[PDB]
């Protein structure tokens, strides 16, 4: 839903650029013990509102695993390194799922963010970070209903600055 | 835009997800709101097909 | 197309035992160049006639790469690992296209095949290796048919013998 | 016996429904093989999204 | 060099706690084009100096790849992920050459930090981030000499906060 | 300790036509379970005899997996996929490790052969394969004497034949 | 602690690394200075045997 | 003529120096073939970090 994001220091806005015709994305991650989860996305925007379509395939997951033995606690925080590539966004994030028990799982997300605008139209970011905190706020039912909480932020690396004056 | 007042302070969004995860297919719907400017969103997202799932929900979060 | 293998040896033939039911299978192909490609399929048999049924979904190909060039070469063989894990059968398998200037762009298939039977009902394999060879015979239409020969040998490493009794 | 649903030689069909890249498309095929022998040919066609943008390699282990 | 960083909101310092002992490191960084780099140190303290020394092993590097070919540029920032695993700590990182010409070239560290003092004397960090910061300040000969700076800072992802009160 | 292969068809033989001045090789394995093991190494000809000089640095072996355990089985045999990258050989090959519960433990062996002829002195071998099967016949001596057998064959994909007239 | 007073504001270090990349083999020493609380420092590395470098020396960078 | 400089049997040794997970070893070996053939085999003994606190299983392809 990377159409909620804050953006500080003057970091272009890709996906608030790219209305009102919206744009897709495209993921693999993969989990550190076997597991692949393969997504694309459309976002439109229908007069007010967006519109997400999204069509999953997963596969490889262990049976012994925190995943298909419904073991998972929660996700870390991350953040996500985006760029330009092929005049397209490209970006990569490990998270991290906190088990109950205090070990965590990670997984490698490789995304392609692709606007519905040609790219001539656009001002492109450069290299920068997002922050991304995803919650789950209810378990409302357990395998039929949650509501979940984002917030996301897209910054430079400032807490260590460069001496060269890079962003 | 010379300032937030002219900017839109939230925005409605409506999902559908239809995916299958080691050979189990489901089906989910989803409902929200978020601040676009401010970057935080809430949704509920319902499973209408393939409930309850047999795996953990959390590997569909980066998706909703 | 897995019903199609010639198995040697004393090795049980975890596709022509899913029958009549079927079997499915779910895979994620990674490239060494970035591009991932996703697929699950349905075996089913329709009065004589196997019937499949194939979703797919790929990213993060490369747009100066042979697969997004559409300047690929052919397809090398390739012998498939394949082994029982979580009561289904998993593979690996390395394969290599061919591209232009000597080039070979490989990538990784992992693949779990789940028959339709319970696994109570059925033999199952030991480790042991799938040959594959794979050809495109005819491009009929440049981008729009093509005709595609395959031949499969199910076997164990008969060609470098165990020494401690070992298929 | 399940071994016993099969022939010498059998035909079958697919039906493939796909995205690569942002790009969408759709294919059929038909095929005839010896499953115990281990051979196979078959014909797909690109019904929808061709003519493809991307290698016909990249989708020769789904069909 | 990891004794120097600087941590905020309270996260214990793997580091600093385990001298005068000391720590070592283990490393392997996958390159998205192949090449693999595999670094193994010993960190301890003579005196008031720090002493490092280092083991390295790199391969795959392609011949035509920016590494090989002398054309890198410069690393972006990054951001560790850094948790406890086995009772020492992990961490995964992953980074970004900036090539001259504007195209990244990425790779994913996978690294064990081991004190030489015993788990039990040691208080553990939780699951936090580690902003690095690395720069050439000059290349004083071509492959021969070069000054370089470091900033390092460990601390939470509080850009985004959590609406659950996690870090 | 490649000169040990036994090749069949036309293939030519990379290591046997390096002497008497030998390779080197140089490897990543990577475990599906986190772990890395990178290793380099000489080989000279030292009057009749092969003498070989190995560096191994491995590193995020999970603690309480097969290998820090000291739980492992054995191996079953492999298929290498053998072909010229930058005037060199590189090499590809899926490994299985049988361990305790019929666990399969795989890694991913990345390797570049490299000989000490210039590539003008050599007859580089097409793409192929080189099975290999790699027994320990005896724990002599449980953590401290090993006796270890190999048996390879330099092939190309015999089984499987080609319609089109390729190797 | 007290305060940064009775902290070590700086510290020297000394590297040695030996290592072969793409079967190239080097050796390269280290000198520098930093400070451990403020989580700053620098360095002076010399290739003294291998060089110069026939490989990005950036790969070393995270070694050093 | 390169092969010229091999025999039907030949006798290797083995140096190998290493640490995995931040445990320190060294092993010597022995071992003769036939190169031809295909086959050989060897002898490893750990002089330095033995017993190994890990499988031996991981140093296999490096002998």
């Amino acid at each position: 839903s990377k159409t909620f994001i804050k953006y500080v220091s003057g970091i272009p806005d890709y996906f608030k650029q790219s209305f009102p015709e919206g744009f897709t994305w495209e993921r693999t991650t993969t989990y550190e013990d076997g597991g692949f989860l393969t997504a694309h996305q459309d976002t439109s925007l229908d007069g007010d509102c967006l519109v997400y379509k999204v069509k999953i395939l997963g596969n490889n997951f262990p049976a012994d695993g925190p995943v298909m033995q419904n073991k998972a606690g929660r996700w870390e925080p991350a953040t996500e390194i985006v760029y330009e590539v092929d005049g397209v966004l490209r970006g990569q994030v490990l998270m991290a799922l906190k088990c109950p028990g205090g070990r965590h799982l990670t997984c490698h997300l490789h995304t392609t963010y692709r606007s519905k605008k040609p790219a001539s139209a656009l001002k492109m970011p450069g290299f920068h970070f997002e922050d991304h905190r995803i919650e789950i706020m209810e378990e409302v039912e357990k395998g039929k209903c949650y509501k979940q909480y984002e917030a996301a932020v897209g910054r430079y690396c400032d807490a260590a600055p460069s001496k060269l004056g890079h962003n | 835009h010379g300032s937030a007042s002219f900017l839109k302070k939230t925005m409605p969004f409506k999902t559908t997800i239809e995916g299958t995860v080691n050979g189990h297919y489901f089906k989910c719907t989803g409902k929200g709101e978020g601040n676009p400017f401010e970057g935080t969103q809430e949704m509920k997202i319902e499973v209408i097909e393939g409930g309850p799932l047999p795996f953990a929900f959390h590997i569909l979060s980066t998706s909703c």
